[PDB]
């Protein structure tokens, strides 16, 4: 009895998946942007000049 | 991967803003040795390096040697 969003309003949200289609919309977002993907070996990671390789 | 050359190799990897061929004299490397071609990495194939022993073994055996009885 003490809880604030009316039945009909919690059950709107349970039944209709509000969290759900915000989780894949947020998803969507990330669609239209730039992927981090560099490509290997046409492309090389950055180094520094402290980089510990080949003896 | 390995074909890129070394000079190079390190400005491919953004760790310099000078491309090896504008580097000033003062910086480059000066060596006494010829710089031939360069060369990648040889592995499956006959090139591939070898490695081995540069020391002598620490113990010289004996010369056979005879002198009779005088
Ligand atoms: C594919 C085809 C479509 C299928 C889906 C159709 C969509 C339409 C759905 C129609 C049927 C849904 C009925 C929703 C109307 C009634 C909802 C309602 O009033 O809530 C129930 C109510 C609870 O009362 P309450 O809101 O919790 O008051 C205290 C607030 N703290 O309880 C009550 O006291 C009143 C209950 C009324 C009972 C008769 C209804
Ligand atoms: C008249 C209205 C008609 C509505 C018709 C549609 C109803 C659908 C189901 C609603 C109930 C529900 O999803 O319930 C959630 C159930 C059971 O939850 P529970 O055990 O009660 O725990 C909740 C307890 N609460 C009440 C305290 C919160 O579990 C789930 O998380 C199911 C996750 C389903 C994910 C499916 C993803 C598909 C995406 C499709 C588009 C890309």
């Amino acid at each position: 009895e003490e809880s604030s969003e009316s039945a009909l309003s919690k059950a709107t949200k349970w039944y209709l998946l509000s969290e759900i289609f915000r989780g894949l919309y947020i998803t969507l977002e990330m669609y239209f942007r730039a992927p981090y993907t560099i490509y290997y070996p046409f492309e090389k990671g950055p180094v520094s000049p402290r980089f510990r390789g080949e003896h | 991967m390995s074909e890129v050359e070394p000079g190079w190799h390190y400005w491919l990897a953004y760790g310099t803003d000078v491309p090896p061929n504008q580097l000033k004299p003062e910086e480059k490397s000066v060596r006494a040795y010829p710089v031939k071609k360069h060369v990648p990495n040889l592995t499956y194939t006959d090139g591939a390096y070898v490695p081995y022993n540069t020391a002598r073994p620490k113990c010289a055996t004996w010369d056979p040697k005879v002198t009779e009885r005088p």
